[PDB]
């Protein structure tokens, strides 16, 4: 699906980022409904790997942003 | 369909039915210092003539191409 | 012979051209006319090997050139 343009694309941008771990633990998932929840509702497995556009999908940068402005705010 | 290949389209007209998947490769035409990508979606039949958005288009099996690549780009 | 600016030619040209096989089968070369040729005449072996410039060696490709000009038209 992906084909970043590494095989053109010279040597002059980074393909990996390199960065620090997220200054956080992980968290768990369904584990905790499945006591209470009356029910616990299983998706179907194709869209589990898919990674789609999300609807809040598109930003863009230009010279006129000044750093501080937010480019996009994701709510889980 | 037949239709795509000059050939087989002369060769439907003898036969009354058909079956089977074709290779398609796209090739692109470009410096190395050129950017920019482009996006093949497979779409099922008995969808819909519907415009998309390139978010949308990604929701389909695809395959995002940066303009760069010297090699043709395959698709089943 | 040929010194290819790979090594200093950064990543922005692809350096081998990738492409399918030619749709043809290989032809055979002299066992054919071995039996009725008066005679088979061999050829200098220091020719055999050597790329050397063709008589129809030279063409040019310019924003001027529209798809479908012929740059060269060699006949064996």
């Amino acid at each position: 699906s992906s084909v970043d343009g590494a095989s053109g694309a010279g040597q002059l941008v980074p393909e990996v980022n390199a960065s620090d771990p997220l200054a956080m633990d992980p968290v768990a998932g369904s584990s905790t409904a499945v006591a209470t929840a009356g029910q616990v509702n299983p998706i179907d497995p194709w869209i589990i790997n898919n990674f789609v556009q999300a609807p809040q999908g598109e930003f863009t940068i230009s010279p006129n942003n000044t750093p501080g402005d937010v480019l996009f705010d994701l709510s889980l | 369909g037949p239709h795509l290949n000059p050939f087989l389209l002369h060769l439907s007209q003898m036969y009354n039915g058909w079956v089977g998947n074709m290779r398609v490769r796209i090739m692109l035409a470009g410096n190395a210092f050129t950017a920019g990508k482009i996006i093949v979606s497979c779409i099922p039949p008995g969808f819909g003539s519907h415009n998309l958005t390139i978010a949308q288009a990604t929701l389909f099996p695809h395959v995002i191409a940066d303009v760069r690549t010297l090699d043709p780009i395959e698709v089943p």
